[PDB]
């Protein structure tokens, strides 16, 4: 079964949906609800930006 | 091909992925130290004459 699907056979749709969606979930953290990381301190400076 | 075997094998392995780096190794023995407790010498008996 191996050397049948090597020769050729194509795999799901899925797997490069999946590969472009990941490099989506990347750019755009909190569109899914996640930070990378969270700084903890005593005395806040605001970012005047925002 | 059916679309929908694949689709489930897909789930299950990303599961069982899931399930084992779930795992967290956490031992909390204690220590081969031994507590000690309060003692009293003892006194042999002795004779004293002049």
């Amino acid at each position: 079964l191996k050397q049948i699907a090597s020769d050729g056979q194509g795999a799901h749709p899925i797997a490069a949906a999946i590969d472009q969606l990941r490099t989506i979930v990347y750019r755009e953290p909190e569109r899914f609800g996640y930070i990378d990381s969270v700084i903890l301190t005593h005395n806040p400076d605001v970012d005047t930006a925002y | 091909p059916n679309d929908e075997a694949t689709i489930k094998a897909l789930d299950n392995v990303i599961k069982q992925i899931e399930a084992l780096s779930v795992i967290v190794n956490r031992s909390e023995k204690a220590d081969d130290a031994q507590i000690l407790g309060p003692n009293t010498y003892k006194q042999l008996l002795e004779h004293l004459f002049s």
